[PDB]
């Protein structure tokens, strides 16, 4: 025989291990493949694909009312209209997302955002949106001279409905963690601002109120890393008809 | 180019003056069962023109107060021309499907539909235990209306529903929207009456509004399957 | 004709027929050949192309996996005043007490095999005090090697039989037999008496003995009893098998010989094996909506 | 995996796919036709 | 010596497992092969042999009388003569043949079936019948002229004595389940029904009262998944002798 | 063709106008032991044509409550001609069997009878633990009848009786059956008197009627024992 | 007795659910645990794990004969055995599992919305194969599964 | 490392980096361009 | 039937194509409208939207 010494690890099992083992059904044969449309391989090709952020996330939203912004004219220049947390980890707009959801199973990231709004008034409605990104350090700016500081993308209504403003990665270390401390060095990106530009201006026919409806995605320089367990997800007791099972 | 559009299968054909481009769910388009991957051995039923050609269901109303319709497929078009009579006369079904969402308003008009073909649209009942019923899921030509479209009622998302096959109606945009789904299956055929392959959603995300005077402004769906085979010849169920 | 099949076949489309002379559906099952009909010629087909594997069908798959052949719990204990198997027994090796495995061997009328062995063991005390880790010796006795009487009997000293000791807390005991019966196969079945007197055994052929298993626990009793429960598997290997039987229907009476009795009342009544419906136009599980 | 010394002592034998089903399905002197039986 | 770590799944005992084994006889030399009649390789090719259906189980129908279906003449046309329930996992006139013995063995199928009927009337004795299989869906058809929209063979009786109807795969799965619910959509297949096409006429010195025989078997298109313990078999007791054999 | 059939075996031939081809049993023919599976070293004898002949057994009555008949190989030919001598001088034996069986109804008849040669048909007792007797088993020329042919007195089934070699007499079509068997053994020879390769079994699946006058319908069997080697010398049991 | 299902942890159920189509064999990991019911050490038992497919007959009682596992898979393990490991290949009648089905079982209207017949995997049996010793004691069994080939 | 003779009894595969994400976000029938989409 | 579903828009107009849909090779001018060698069939306009 084969002189032999167990190593520290044997016997141990590791949710993560990777080996053959026996097969219990022998000769069996498995059913022929079948081309299905829409394989996925990578999840990161899932957070590529955009998806509605939750910016209006107050009380007296309700359901889908959440999922959209109302603009309306003003009567004084350069109004602040809303701004958008960059917190994946915390609760915010972010966190049910495609990108979101997906990222939430994972400790550590890196790469750039889109933000895309697409204008939903009438055809008559005019306007021109300052959407806005400040990188992190300070507060988040209040008035649109100072974000304009940042980088931005100055928005005109028109026959194209959508703009984007990319989130680049701008970040000292490779990559950020979803850090339950928002304000960590490791973890802050910094804050997504809305200001007008003009005005909102709409004729008395068309509804003196319209709506931005915000997506967000990853691009394909974005990574993730060091996976977990989702916080999205719990339970405290046994499903119904859990224990039938058994029975 | 990307505006104009015209959709001819069988006797019948369809202009758009404001398309939004069209989407092919996943880069597929519709095909008949290849040889090897077909498991029923008997010789298919491909009536082409006969079954191959848009059939329109009945308008639905948007009002300020819309959560949504649904329709699932093939169940809304089981009973409807020769594709109906195929479908009650045979075991197996196979096809693909082209949707043509429809609706129009005057420049003065905001709102915003979302039309999303879903694959696999296992719905759940909200507040309890027991499971969706017979006559809850299988709604037919008349289709159903989301209970909490927020959840898809099916204690999901919404906001994360553009994974699926989709485009959008946005009056100030468009005037239509398009959605070529091919065969969407475990299995190369299935028994047409009791499972539907796709559900087609159209949400108002933006609710519909003006400051004109209103108008009736209708959702209409129009639906061409493509590709029809049908397989095991029996009499009809009906 | 022989040949290599790996996967179930394929169809082929076919168009329609009107030809004089030929019909195909037609059959003469008195001559005793089954029907050679084939799907294209019944009906209109398309072509498919077949995939389906055989393999789980085949016979050394069909059979090579380990069943139950043989279950003993005795006494671990103080046997001096017992009157009963005294820390060890003695069994006559056969394939008959199980069932499952009986019906499996009996779709054949001869089989050549050798024969994988597991041997496993369990303990509980009896009516707690954790439970020792004891030593066991299984011995092979072949016919006419001396069988042991006691546990200490100096027949346990097993100059040529086979034993094997193992432990408790081991794995289960595994040994392989060879095919070693005195043909070319064993006979599944026995259409006659094996001594050249009449009284002889009818049914079993004298060909087929194996011989003894005989299990002593090797350790000296304890101050309190356990009993002790020993498991063998039989998993068959290397298999031939030839003519293959209709299967039991009747539940077995015994392991000595086939006689029947059959159940009570269908299923598996001797008057009927398929359980009743009213009438040859009831279909029992219909489809209504 | 077989370093035991006897042939027998080896892992099952999984491969063999010859079948003859005719001697079982078609023990007839003359074959049958694809054509009256009789 | 090699440095080494125990896995999960050590010590186990997998009744399917397949390793080599200790040679308790060593040297032993088997006993030479001979040439023996009959040779069975796969299991598929018992399933091929057709075997009599119980399509008379019936309460009154005693041993032999269950394994033919008595046919007479009517005065009425085209009227049905029996049916036979496809389920080879419920009880039924499939379960005790050659190909439902051996499926019952597992649980997955796939592949054609053919039956095959002989006319056991006098040689004075003809007639035509309609054979039917119906595709799933619906209840059995009761009428000829519903049962005639299926798969069907007409067979006259005549010097050739036997029909086949085969019963080709229609699934829309690869396979079906031996499923104890007999109308779930994995497992039901359908229907087989008799109806007179004409007549079973017959002159005054022919017995009034003729047979048929069914038979059933696999087509070599046929598959078999997923060995199981048949439900054929059980035993609550020990048996007669078995306790002997350790005495 | 397949209609008429003549069997020329020694002195003896058979002819049949009423055959349904015949049966090989496994698709064998009968042979000598070849030298490369010998086990016993003595030369044999081999008497070809006065032991390889037709030999006809006492024919039974077909009745309306026939249960079926069965006749064991060697024992019913045991002590008969030459080769039962030669059976009662030697230890051991190996033969093949032709087996013919013989019944003519008019055509107003109808009946079916399954002809099934049987390999090592080991017989149950019906409601006993004690296993049959000698006397139960060793019926000679004369035969048995079934007890219970629905289970074939085995606890099995008549319905699966055709995966062993077989023919039918159904009167309509045919009025003879013919199978040829091999020798079916797990050794190359075997001792003759305590145990039997075969057991032709003729079971009535369908029973005979007629509404003619009726006549006596009888079963008639004829074997021919072929290439019949004999070893071990020595005086006659007998 | 245990039906096999995915959909009792919801970890496992929320990330399979990301998907409507899965292929995959499954590796499973049994692990046992056992504690004295209210100190006399822990017993080292044997454990039979015997899978029942669709249409098999279930085990009644612990000492039944459907334990003698002629044709079912079954695997003997010790509690002092590291856990107990087997793979299942993909063995649902379809190309891949139905996550989710928008469907009824059953030709008639009463069978179960949602659950793809196709998908059915079967029982798992679990007995103590030692008899009972003179005191109680509490086993547990925790079934894992690993997707892989995926 | 693998003995068994099932290849589905194999550890896992993690080899595959094909990737073609434009199946979920560009499932445009007329490819978009770097220019206005409509 | 056979059908055009028409979208206003900056092109004014759509045609509808009545093909020739006929057993016979001709049809007559016949004052019997109902007779089967001359009716046509019928064109109608429903709302879409
Ligand atoms: C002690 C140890 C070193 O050796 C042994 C030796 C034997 C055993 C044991 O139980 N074998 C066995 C148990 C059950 C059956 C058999 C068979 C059969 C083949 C055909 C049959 C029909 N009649 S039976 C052959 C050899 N064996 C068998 C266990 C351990
Ligand atoms: C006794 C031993 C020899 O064999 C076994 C056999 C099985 C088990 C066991 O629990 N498996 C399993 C536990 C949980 C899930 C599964 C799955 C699923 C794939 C997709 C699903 C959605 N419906 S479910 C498939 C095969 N298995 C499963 C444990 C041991």
């Amino acid at each position: 025989g084969v002189p032999t010494y167990l190593l520290p690890g044997s016997g141990q099992f590791l949710t993560t291990d990777d080996h053959s083992s026996a097969p219990a059904l022998p000769c069996f044969n498995p059913t022929p493949e079948m081309h299905i449309p829409g394989q996925v391989r990578n999840m990161l090709e899932v957070v590529q694909v955009e998806s509605m952020m939750e910016i209006n996330n107050t009380e007296s939203a309700v359901g889908m009312e959440r999922l959209k912004v109302d603009i309306s004219a003003l009567t004084d220049v350069d109004q602040l209209l809303f701004n958008i947390p960059l917190d994946i980890q915390l609760d915010g707009p972010l966190r049910n997302t495609l990108v979101g959801n997906i990222s939430r199973y994972y400790t550590h990231w890196s790469g750039s955002l889109e933000m895309t709004f697409m204008f939903c008034g009438s055809f008559m409605a005019a306007g021109k949106l300052i959407l806005c990104y400040t990188p992190p350090g300070g507060s988040c700016p209040t008035t649109r001279e100072t974000a304009m500081l940042g980088t931005h993308i100055v928005w005109d209504f028109g026959l194209q409905s959508s703009v984007t403003l990319i989130i680049p990665w701008i970040s000292g270390s490779h990559y950020r963690m979803f850090n339950n401390d928002a304000k960590s060095t490791n973890a802050n990106v910094g804050y997504v601002t809305c200001f007008m530009q003009t005005n909102l201006i709409v004729p008395s026919e068309s509804s003196d109120t319209c709506s931005l409806i915000g997506f967000i995605a990853a691009k394909d320089d974005f990574s993730l890393r060091l996976m977990r367990d989702s916080p999205d997800i719990g339970q405290l007791d046994h499903l119904h008809a859990a224990e039938a099972a058994y029975q | 180019s990307d505006r104009v559009l015209q959709l001819k299968l069988g006797n019948s054909a369809i202009v758009t003056q404001e398309a939004a481009n069209y989407c092919c769910a996943y880069g597929e388009w519709p095909n008949y069962l290849p040889d090897h991957e077909a498991v029923a051995i008997d010789k298919p039923t491909q009536p082409e023109t006969a079954t191959d050609r848009f059939y329109t269901l009945k308008s639905v109303k948007w009002e300020t107060g819309s959560t949504g319709w649904w329709w699932k497929l093939p169940d809304a078009l089981n009973n409807i021309g020769m594709f109906g009579q195929n479908v009650q006369h045979h075991y197996l079904y196979r096809s693909g499907f082209l949707i043509h969402v429809q609706c129009n308003a005057t420049k003065f008009h905001q709102g915003a539909l979302l039309v999303v073909a879903i694959p696999e649209h296992q719905r759940g009942a909200h507040n309890t235990n027991t499971s969706p019923g017979f006559d809850d899921i299988m709604k037919g030509e008349e289709g159903g209306t989301f209970n909490h479209p927020y959840v898809l009622d099916d204690g999901t998302s919404l906001a994360c529903a553009t994974i699926f096959p989709h485009q959008w109606i946005n009056l100030r945009t468009n005037n239509s929207a398009t959605i070529v789904l091919p065969w969407m299956n475990a299995a190369p055929m299935d028994f047409p009456l009791r499972h539907n392959q796709w559900t087609l959603a159209i949400i108002p995300v933006v609710p519909l509004g003006t400051r004109t005077t209103s108008s009736m402004v209708p959702i209409t769906v129009s639906i061409a399957p493509m590709c029809c085979e049908f397989n095991g010849l029996r009499h009809a169920i009906t | 004709i022989e040949s290599i099949i790996k996967t179930a076949t394929d169809t082929v489309k076919s168009e329609i027929n009107a030809e004089l002379g030929v019909v195909p559906s037609l059959n003469a099952v008195e001559t005793g050949a089954t029907s050679n009909t084939e799907p294209e010629e019944a009906i209109q087909t398309r072509t498919v192309i077949n995939q389906h594997g055989v393999s789980e069908t085949l016979v050394e798959n069909f059979l090579s996996r380990a069943a139950l052949v043989s279950k003993r719990s005795f006494e671990y204990k103080d046997h001096t005043s017992s009157t009963a198997d005294k820390n060890f027994f003695k069994w006559t090796i056969n394939t008959r007490s199980f069932v499952q495995l009986r019906r499996k061997l009996e779709l054949f009328t001869y089989l050549r095999f050798d024969a994988e062995i597991t041997i496993l063991t369990t303990v509980a005390v009896n009516g707690y005090v954790g439970l020792p880790d004891l030593t066991l010796q299984a011995m092979f006795v072949p016919t006419g090697a001396l069988t042991p009487e006691k546990q200490d009997s100096f027949h346990w000293q097993s100059g040529s039989n086979a034993s094997v000791f193992f432990k408790i807390s081991d794995p289960p005991a595994r040994i392989t037999i060879p095919f070693m019966c005195i043909n070319s196969a064993y006979s599944v079945f026995y259409d006659g008496f094996a001594g050249f007197e009449k009284n002889g055994l009818y049914g079993i052929n004298p060909a087929d003995t194996i011989g003894n298993l005989c299990v002593r626990i090797v350790n000296e009793h304890q101050p309190v009893g356990f009993t002790v429960t020993v498991r063998v598997y039989m998993k068959p290997k290397h298999i031939k098998a030839w003519a293959p039987r209709p299967p039991r229907t009747l539940p077995y009476m015994s392991i000595a010989n086939a006689n029947y009795k059959g159940k009570e009342r269908a299923p598996n009544a001797l008057s009927a094996i398929i359980g009743n419906r009213d009438s040859v136009k009831t279909m029992p599980h219909n489809i209504v909506n | 995996i077989n370093f035991y010394k006897d042939s027998y002592a080896a892992s099952a034998s999984k491969q063999d796919f010859s079948q003859d089903p005719s001697k079982f399905t078609e023990p007839v002197v003359e074959g049958l036709k694809a054509a009256p039986v009789l």
